[PDB]
């Protein structure tokens, strides 16, 4: 669930570039 | 006798009905957030029987037109409310005095605050603005909204510290008020200018979204006249946030500590200070949540009539 959170939040960040 | 009084009230009702119908498609003159509840259930000289607008404290009303000293024409900002008669402040204050006189006979302050016609959407979290995780995460949401609500949306940057925009500070005509402001952040003139900028952007009932640099917490806007929709972009696990900030390199990571502090500050904020909480892991899911909320708001502020 941390790995899920992180992976989702990481790609969210990339969408904010 | 009573049959000609009824003829006078019948025609007058018809005039009011007509005014009301014509006002359906009129723009909103101003909006208010209410400080008191009003129930129409028990009164006469309501311009059209059954057509008075009842409302609770903290409700939002859209006022279109003045019927008379006692009544305005407008609507409760709520999906299926149509035009109706809203009691003026004078009427409400007269009703308060009549209630006080009744109270004495047993022998045992502003009802409306002016607000933007569309609540400005403000994003807070997951952490401090001006850092990459929060700024990048908000940018993503802002880009989506521009797309999902293209044609119905205005997104604007607000650098000015609109947290200083306390209602009482802004109404104060005194040229001595400035000597009370210890070090000012930004200027109160610029703040006022910016508040009127926001009121104006919303005047045509488009969605308004503020990219407000100084706002990291809902309590910074509560005393203001903006009545914002405050959207909390929440990361549930601090361990996740820490790692996300570290993913952004050593510079960003050096301010891990302040960033986690702001996050935890938002996390202890009562849920009631937010309008929406986006705690979804996936941008797509947060976006959909936000769009659902804003679409319902759109429907509260428009639907069939216009």
């Amino acid at each position: 669930q941390l790995e899920e959170d992180l992976r989702g939040y990481m790609s969210w960040i990339t969408q904010g570039e | 006798l009573e049959e000609d009084r009824e003829a006078v009230r019948r025609e007058a009702e018809r005039q009011a009905q007509a005014q009301l119908e014509k006002a359906k498609t009129k723009p909103v003159a101003f909006a208010v957030r209410t400080n008191v509840s009003y129930s129409a259930a028990h009164e006469d000289d309501v311009p059209v029987p059954g057509m008075a607008i009842s409302f609770e404290a903290k409700d939002f009303l859209h006022v279109k037109e003045k019927f008379n000293n006692d009544w305005w024409i407008g609507r409760l900002v709520k999906e299926g409310c149509e035009i109706g008669f809203i009691p003026s402040r004078v009427k409400l204050e007269n009703m308060r005095l009549q209630h006080e006189q009744r109270a004495k006979e047993f022998k045992l302050t502003p009802p409306y605050d002016v607000v933007p016609s569309m609540r400005p959407v403000v994003l807070v979290g997951p952490s401090l603005k001006g850092y990459e995780v929060t700024d990048m995460m908000q940018k993503a949401l802002f880009d989506f909204l521009k797309h999902r609500f293209e044609g119905r949306i205005s997104i604007t940057r607000v650098t000015a510290d609109i947290s200083l925009a306390k209602r009482s500070v802004l109404n104060n005509p005194s040229k001595h008020a400035i000597i009370e402001r210890s070090n000012t952040r930004s200027s109160l003139a610029e703040v006022q200018s910016e508040i009127e900028r926001i009121f104006e952007l919303a005047r045509t009932l488009q969605l308004v979204v503020l990219d407000a640099d100084t706002i990291n917490h809902p309590a910074q806007l509560s005393k203001t006249s903006l009545a914002p929709i405050v959207v909390y972009v929440k990361i549930s696990s601090p361990k996740v946030l820490q790692r996300l900030i570290k993913s952004r390199g050593k510079s960003q990571a050096k301010h891990l500590n302040v960033q986690m502090v702001a996050a935890d500050k938002l996390a202890q904020c009562p849920p009631e200070l937010f309008d929406v909480i986006l705690d979804e892991n996936q941008l797509e899911d947060a976006c959909e949540h936000l769009a659902d909320y804003l679409e319902a708001y759109w429907k509260a502020t428009h639907p069939p009539s216009s």
